[PDB]
């Protein structure tokens, strides 16, 4: 029921790309690759022992992490942070890449744990349809 | 006039320790080494300035813990084919702000993490 | 690579960081504290 290259997983279709893309270009490729296609949801243990398997089985790299779908919506920087001292934050000089709102899967922890990474990170990913 | 082991800026007190702490522990023994105390916020690029150099020049290259914690944990986490978040696998809880020694961009650490910090308090 | 302890503590550097031990993006970019860099230097090193 899936298209050829495509894995099923309870009632989903999953495919692993060893393409480098952002998270930006990586969410929009999938929307690409199939009629409601989006970065891989993980919403069960079960579904991310099978996408960890399907990574381990087309990605090693032993290197570079694996894109999942799950990140912060805004653009702020820093979410309902209040300086401990009580005030506001307003003056901020954040690295663009010390934010880390986006999440990969990486090999050390078997593909199974999340790790928060810099969204313009250019990694290999999972689509799910 | 600040405590003999601390350094005054625009009405306030700063000082840098040595001692490795994650930040909660940081926080918490900031508030403990002067009334008002708290981990060093920077509210302006003026006081950051100070405070790095400060920092840099009592110890050189190192990472020290600023008053900011938990930055996204309550942020707007969505999956984006928006399915509900319900199952987590979160490789670390919460991550917290922290400046490298030679300069005075943000960074951010897992809060369980150690680093060396710096304390403030309003004269 | 990152032991867990003080070492993030010291200045970056590619040969003991990535050269002697196996390191990530946000290792090698401590160094650089240039993206371009670090994304080029990510393409030769995997
Ligand atoms: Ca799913
Ligand atoms: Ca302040
Ligand atoms: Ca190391
Ligand atoms: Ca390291
Ligand atoms: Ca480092
Ligand atoms: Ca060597
Ligand atoms: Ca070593
Ligand atoms: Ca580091
Ligand atoms: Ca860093
Ligand atoms: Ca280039």
């Amino acid at each position: 029921d899936c298209p050829s290259g495509w894995s099923s997983y309870e009632g989903h279709c999953y495919k692993p790309f060893k393409l480098y893309k952002t998270w930006d270009d990586a969410e929009r490729f999938c929307t690409e690759q199939a009629k409601g296609g989006h970065l891989v949801s993980i919403e069960s243990a079960g579904e991310a022992d099978f996408v960890a398997q399907l990574v381990t089985e087309n990605i090693q790299n032993t290197k570079s992490y694996v894109w999942i779908g799950l990140r912060v919506q805004g653009k702020e920087k820093q979410c309902s942070s209040e300086w401990s001292d009580g005030s506001s934050v307003s003056y901020e000089n954040w690295i663009e890449a010390e934010s880390k709102t986006c999440l990969g899967l990486e090999k050390e922890t078997g593909f199974r744990k999340w790790v928060n990474i810099y969204c313009g990170q250019q990694n290999p990913f999972v689509c799910e349809a | 006039d600040c405590p003999s082991d601390w350094s005054s800026y625009e009405g306030h007190c700063y000082k840098p320790f040595s001692e490795p702490k994650n930040w909660a522990d940081a926080e918490n023994f900031c508030t403990q080494q002067h009334a008002g105390g708290h981990l060093v916020s920077f509210q302006s690029s003026e006081e950051a300035d100070f405070v790095v150099k400060l920092a840099f020049q009592t110890f050189g290259h190192s990472i020290f813990w600023m008053g900011l914690s938990n930055v996204w944990n309550q942020c707007n986490w969505q999956w984006s084919n928006a399915a509900m978040l319900r199952y987590k696998a979160w490789a670390e809880e919460s991550y917290c702000v922290y400046f490298k020694s030679t300069n005075n961009k943000w960074r951010s650490r897992a809060c369980r993490m150690m680093a060396q910090f710096v304390c403030e308090f309003q004269a | 690579y990152n032991s867990g302890k003080l070492e993030e503590f010291v200045r970056g550097n590619l040969e003991r960081e990535c050269k002697e031990e196996k390191c990530s993006f946000e290792e090698a970019r401590e160094v650089f504290e240039n993206t371009e860099k670090t994304t080029e230097f990510w393409k030769q090193y995997v």
